[PDB]
DNA sequence: GCATGCTCTACTGCTTCGATATCG
DNA sequence: AAGCAGTAGAGCA
DNA sequence: TGCTCTACTGCTTCGATATCG
DNA sequence: AAGCAGTAGAGCATGC
């Protein structure tokens, strides 16, 4: 769907011995797993900020929830990701809020079993919305809750089994009785380690999916194929400035008018005309007579006949390139014609040519279609899906002019030293993380002033080069390649 | 069940997380909906309408305490389309909670956002300027102002989505029918606002016609024409202007659904159709050809409501014709032979012949 | 107009270098001023903006008492405008230096999200830059060696990566330059497989059918002899035609004061057409592709009179 | 599953209750062989279109009893969802299989059953 | 930067030829430094 | 026989939300 | 709305 | 004749705003 | 563009 959001209660285990350091002094496992619940909210309330989240804790002394069991107790409730929340939240920090835990519920009860997944479900019920993921991480160390009855087991791997029939699926992030991963037990009946996927990673994100664009192509002038235009690239950038009352903080709601002839009063936009001067003499026509006079076609991809994939470069481009699709929902068996034409000018790389009007008034604008296949493994790395790529073109007065007369060859000896510099420094490129840094220091700096954790962390400027190391890397022939062609010399 | 309802009306308010007292109070008002109707006697109505109104517990002053709250509107609706048949199941004897009705009018349209509000606090808001159109109780409604704020309502950001429009384009007109004690100054610029804007909606090759606001331009026009009129004998120029615009509106398109437009024109036509005397001689075949044809329209508001058009031009045509009847012989003489016409004709109508009878 | 800078490799290799533009979007710097009706003339307007809180019956304020904030989860922040300039960030001038390199060729065609290129391609003045700049693009064109820089134009423009491309011609030796994705703009979602569906699988007679069409509907011949192809129809030497539009509506309206706008000509059509020889090449099969392939499935001046 | 026109789904669910209701009344090895069936039919149904699933789900139940058994879950998970006449069929289906559960309490107490049972409806 | 352009044009009397079959040559001629001396007043 | 009373798809339009064009 | 080189009219050899 | 300051000024670019699907 | 609420033009049914 797309108005479909997706929830998150975080289930957090206090029962006995995950409170008390386990015998450490290197790091305790209470104030981790709220360490990464206040991660997972950091990182959400800026990247995905309309999804559904909660945290509950099982095994305290105290009891609270809509049923009243015993010791279950909730502290917030399914919503949005909220400052106040995060505030609430980060109090359980270190021995001294280990100490406020213990006086606000107290550790340590007969901590009991699947009724907290009854609770998960009744909280995952109640909510008049629409729902497309329901996971339930769960936060524990212990990997045999069942050491002394097998009715309370039972109960456990079949309500567990009841959450599966309705779709919901829990996933234990599983912790450390020495530090590292050795209680290799048999969970192969609840489920379906690594948590700096929950720490780091989903700082700067946003989650949508649309179109864009529902047009119409004619092949001649009578046999016409529905498309829908997407995106995939859409140059991200920070939310607007609203505007707010000095005083009071709420928001203003100006207004505005046009006014002041000389006469005071008012005035309106039929009794004004719009105009243009040149030198001496000024014309004057009106609203309608400059939305009309931009006009040549009705908005869709008219066809111009097909073209071999040589003569238009990569070097030309103007605009982020779109990405076509075809849909059954215009016109019945359009599926066919785009696989067979994709087939067609996958097998003989030709490339068609279009004429492109997007909306109900826009001067034409001439477009390439290039198809491209697809892509999946075992990992199902799906990078490419199939279609048409609409890379634009420029017209006549888009190519600037250069000066373009220099010419001076070089001599065959730097061509060497060069290959052995870029092979020196040769590595891939990339898959991802290039971050922005004026948006991410705009990100941490809106982080860090509803909180009032002061401390304004410094961005990591990701895009910057490290010359220190790549100094070292390339070796002592900087001076050689300058002094070989190319001295300063006074 | 007597006020109980008024004072946990007032009490599902200070409590927090709003949402099932509030569909509690959304059925409390409908109970109270489904009650002040189903009065067969006036004594418990008359009760009833002292009653709804005290100055501490109440709905008015639950509307007036319902200002600072999203989810409180399926309720606040619920009474402003309540209290559109609370001021029709009486007369006129609400007479006394009058003022106060238009004062959470003006302060539930200023206030609010949502269109699905905006609406009922303007039908509510003109049929109390339709009950009391007499002297009385006139300017115990501050009519100056109106006219100054409803008229800086479309001086601004493009904002309303055009069944608002509809409605201030009635009400502007309304204001310059009933009490034209005050407005005998500013309606130079209400006939300038009111035809700019038709001209603009009706002849421009972009932007497909936004239907409603036709609708309300020409109610407001036909509300406006009396005490403020335009003949043909003081400025028979923008009667003429006036006159070619229904003439564009009384155009017939064949395939339209949506009948709105021509029960609009058409009974704009009806009244005022003295007001365009020598713009009427010319194109009276034509006019009795759209007129005929659209009264077999097989509908309920459009031939009933024509039906009175074509009569006003009769009557409108022969008192003209008479004064001078010289020249004028093909003239009767082709509008006595279409009567003759008609009655001859072998139909089973009733109403298409007993045009033919008057004429 | 130029854009001399530096390109240094590394720590030490300052090297004078110069920049110019090329392929953007293109406007008419002329725009339409707003004048008052009957009178023809601009100061008797004068638009006003105020701030006033409604929220109630409303209270006017001043501009002076007035704050920018913004959202967060479900609460709106302070922090205006001179903390900003505070806390903004810092990019200390111009800079034109590289990151990398990558000898893949995985910088592919859909993912360049620019709009313009930069060919930088000299200096002048005693021409050593030049020489060691033709040396490095002399090294990179003979391999799949891509040069990713990082470029700003002033302090105050954000920081830019790109790809700088070997350009060789024989007037000039250029290194075009395009900006790339940083991942916040990138976005990648699912889309379905169209191949291996079995319930759309096509026919051999419709695909050559289609290979017919495309036979018939080219533009591009393998002429003069001794393969090289050359098409008609060249789509990159055509004028844009909306400021043509613009300028023969705008003379007519300058020429005769009362004439309203006259429709467009027919030159500018058979611009915009394709050729009289492909539509009655492509005029059979056309007609073979509509009878093969199946059963596929206004304004205001019209709408009354 | 044409789930598009009144008369053509919901008939087929009431068809389906009274031939599943006599085959196993009668004794003969049928039931299973279409009671999976239409198991595996309505299950089909309780993710992406869950109207038409509990109209056919009341619809097999008001004639054919044990087919609650396999889905008492369900509907307590979609009691409060919804508002209109379908929150009555969903207490027509759980009206029949009370004679049998175990719990039924705590379940009715968390889907505010003193808040249902307090309405202005029939 | 400043430029002085001339253009030189002819009226002889083959540019008032008749139509082969189409159009006149002086229609395309006129048309043609219309569009130029056109741009050219325009863009300022 | 013209006048009033239930009823079924379904056309227009309100609301949010993301992209694009324009001006300072 | 705001900074970065172009280009001449006085202030100074 | 030769050098220098500066007084704007086109040529850019973020950033605020009006429209549309 | 996606979603969703609403009302109207029409269709069957009954009456002094």
């Amino acid at each position: 769907k797309y108005s479909g959001r997706d929830s998150l209660i975080f289930l957090v285990d206090a029962s006995k011995a995950m409170f008390e350091s386990q015998s450490e002094d290197e790091l305790t496992p209470f104030d981790m797993s709220i360490q990464c619940i206040q991660s997972v909210y950091i990182s959400k309330i800026i990247s995905s900020d309309r999804d559904l989240l909660a945290v509950v804790f099982y095994g305290t002394e105290k009891d609270k929830n809509s049923v009243n069991f015993k010791n279950i107790y909730v502290l917030q409730e399914l919503d949005n990701p909220g400052a106040k929340r995060i505030l609430e939240l980060d109090q359980f920090k270190g021995q001294q809020g280990q100490k406020r835990f213990q006086d606000m519920m107290g550790h340590g009860s007969d901590y009991s079993l699947s009724e907290v997944l009854w609770v998960c479900a009744n909280l995952f019920s109640d909510v008049q919305f629409k729902m497309s993921h329901k996971r339930i991480m769960l936060f524990t160390n212990e990997d045999n809750p069942h050491g002394n009855d097998s009715a309370k087991a039972s109960r456990a791997r079949t309500k567990a089994g009841d959450l599966r029939d309705t779709g919901i699926f829990l996933d234990l992030m599983h912790l450390k009785k020495p530090g590292g991963f050795d209680i290799s037990l048999f969970y192969r009946d609840i489920i379906s380690s690594k948590l700096e996927d929950l720490l780091r990673k989903v700082r700067a994100k946003e989650t949508r999916k649309r179109a864009l664009s529902r047009l119409k192509l004619k092949l001649n002038k009578d046999i016409v194929i529905s498309v829908g235009i997407y995106n995939l690239v859409q140059k991200a950038l920070k939310p607007p400035p609203i505007k707010l009352y000095r005083e009071t903080n709420e928001p203003v709601k100006t207004k505005t008018r046009t006014f002041n002839t000389s006469t005071g009063g008012l005035l309106l936009p039929s009794d004004t005309k719009r105009s243009q001067i040149y030198g001496s003499r000024q014309i004057i026509l009106e609203k309608e007579e400059t939305e009309e006079l931009k006009r040549f076609d009705d908005p869709g991809l008219m066809l111009m006949g097909f073209k071999p994939l040589v003569l238009l470069k990569k070097h030309h481009y103007l605009r982020p390139s779109l990405f076509v699709y075809p849909e059954e929902s215009l016109v019945i068996g359009s599926s066919t014609l785009f696989s067979a034409l994709l087939i067609k000018c996958l097998e003989k790389e030709v490339a068609a040519l279009c004429r492109y009007t997007p909306r109900r008034n826009i001067p034409p604008y001439f477009v390439a279609l290039v198809p491209q296949e697809e892509e999946l493994d075992d990992q199902k790395i799906q990078v490419t899906p199939p279609g048409f790529q609409l890379v634009f073109l420029p017209f006549a007065d888009d190519k600037r002019k250069m000066p373009f007369t220099e010419k001076i060859m070089a001599t065959p000896e730097q061509v060497g030293k060069m290959k052995a510099i870029v092979e020196k420094l040769r590595f891939t490129y990339r898959s991802d993380s290039f971050e922005n840094p004026v948006l991410q220091q705009h990100f941490r700096n809106l982080e860090a002033l509803a909180l009032d954790l002061m401390e304004p962390e410094q961005a990591v400027d990701l895009t910057l080069p490290k010359v220190e190391a790549m100094n070292k890397r390339l070796g002592s022939l900087v001076d050689e390649f300058k002094e070989l062609v190319y001295p300063p010399d006074y | 069940g007597v006020r109980c309802s008024l004072l946990r009306l007032q009490e599902t308010l200070s409590a927090a997380d709003r949402c099932g007292a509030a569909l509690a109070g959304h059925q409390l008002i409908r109970g109270l909906g489904q009650e002040c109707v189903l009065s067969s006697s006036p004594a418990v109505l008359a009760l009833q309408t002292s009653l709804v109104f005290s100055r501490d517990f109440g709905l008015l002053v639950f509307v007036r305490k319902s200002l600072n709250s999203i989810e409180f509107r399926e309720c606040r609706e619920e009474i402003l389309k309540f209290l559109c048949i609370f001021l029709e199941k009486m007369g006129q004897k609400i007479a006394p909670y009058s003022v106060e009705i238009k004062n959470t009018c003006t302060s539930v349209y200023t206030k609010d956002r949502a269109a699905k509000c905006k609406i009922p606090a303007l039908d509510l808001l003109i049929k109390l300027l339709q009950t009391f159109r007499s002297s009385r109780l006139m300017d115990e409604f501050k009519i100056g102002e109106l006219f100054s704020k409803f008229y800086g309502e479309l001086a601004l950001k493009k904002k309303i989505p055009d069944t608002v429009l509809e409605k201030v384009y009635e009400l502007l007109g309304l204001l310059g029918e009933v009490h034209p004690s005050e407005m005998i100054n500013n309606a130079e610029n209400l006939f300038r606002a009111f035809l700019g804007e038709l001209k603009t909606q009706m002849t421009s090759a972009v932007r497909e016609p936004k239907l409603p606001v036709l609708a309300g331009c020409l109610k407001g026009l036909s509300s406006l024409l009396c005490n403020f009129t335009k003949s043909m004998e003081e400025d028979p120029q923008t009667s003429r202007e006036i006159f070619n615009f229904v003439l564009k509106a009384i155009r017939p398109q064949i395939d339209l659904k949506r009948y709105a437009v021509p029960s609009a024109g058409l009974r704009l036509f009806a009244l005022h159709a003295s007001q365009f005397s020598t713009c009427l001689l010319d194109n009276y075949v034509s006019l009795f050809e759209v007129l005929l044809k659209w009264c077999a329209h097989t509908n309920v508001e459009l031939k009933k409501a024509a039906l009175s058009a074509l009569e006003s031009f009769l009557k409108q045509v022969s008192n003209m014709v008479a004064k001078n009847a010289e020249m004028h012989k093909n003239k009767l003489q082709y509008f006595m032979e279409q009567f003759y016409g008609i009655i001859r004709n072998v139909d089973s109508n009733n109403k298409e012949l007993s045009i033919a009878i008057r004429g | 107009i130029h854009w001399p800078c530096r390109l240094t490799i590394g720590s030490n290799l300052s090297i004078r270098i110069a920049a110019y533009k090329s392929i953007l979007q293109e406007r008419v710097k002329k725009t339409w001023t707003v004048v008052d009706a009957k009178t023809l003339k601009k100061e008797d307007i004068q638009k006003e903006t105020v701030y006033c809180l409604n929220d109630d019956d409303e209270t006017e304020v001043l501009k002076e008492d007035i704050i920018q904030g913004f959202r967060y989860g479900s609460d709106i922040v302070p922090f205006s405008k001179v903390d900003e300039e505070q806390m903004k960030y810092k990019s200390e001038g111009k800079c034109f230096s590289v990151l990398g390199f990558c000898k893949s060729s995985q910088v592919q065609r859909r993912f360049f999200m620019g709009n313009q290129v930069l060919k930088v391609f000299a200096a002048r003045d005693d021409e050593a830059a030049a020489v060691a700049l033709s040396s490095l693009i002399h090294a990179l064109d003979d391999l799949d060696m891509v040069a990713i820089v990082r470029y700003a134009y002033d302090k105050r423009a954000n920081p830019q990566v790109g790809v700088a491309f070997p350009h060789i011609k024989h007037n000039y030796e250029c290194l075009v330059y395009v900006q790339l994705p940083f991942m916040e703009d990138l976005r990648q979602y699912m889309f379905s497989s169209l191949k291996n569906s079995k319930k759309y699988a096509p026919t051999e007679a419709q695909l050559n059918a289609v290979d017919a069409l495309i036979d018939s509907m080219s533009l591009a011949k393998k002429d003069e002899k001794t393969d090289t192809l050359e098409d008609l129809f060249p789509t990159t030497k055509i004028p844009n035609p909306r400021f043509q539009r613009l300028f023969q509506c705008l003379l007519h309206r300058a020429l005769h004061p009362r004439e309203p706008l006259p429709p467009i000509q027919q030159h500018i059509w058979n611009m915009l057409n394709p050729p009289a020889e492909v539509t009655t090449k492509s005029q059979i099969p056309l007609s073979k592709i509509k009878t093969l392939f199946p059963l596929i499935e206004v304004t205001a001046q019209e709408i009354f009179q | 599953s044409f789930v598009r026109y009144k008369e053509v789904y919901a008939a087929a669910a009431e068809v389906l209750g009274l031939i599943l209701r006599y085959v196993m009344e009668r004794k003969n090895i049928l039931e299973e062989s279409l009671c999976e069936l239409v198991a595996k039919q309505l299950k089909q149904h309780q993710n992406t279109m869950e109207d038409k699933f509990i109209v056919c789900l009341n619809k097999v139940t008001k004639s054919f009893p044990p087919l609650a058994d396999r889905f008492m879950n369900a509907v307590f998970f979609l009691l409060p969802k919804f508002h209109g006449v379908l929150k009555t069929l969903c207490l027509e289906v759980v009206l029949c299989r009370v004679e049998g559960m175990t719990e039924l309490y705590f379940q009715l107490k968390s889907k505010d059953f003193v808040q249902v049972m307090r309405h202005r409806d029939d | 930067n400043k430029a002085a352009v001339v253009l030189c044009m002819d009226v002889g009397f083959t540019m008032s030829n008749s139509i082969p079959g189409i159009e006149s040559p002086f229609e395309q001629a006129k048309k043609v430094i219309t569009m130029f001396v056109q741009r050219q007043v325009f863009a300022e």
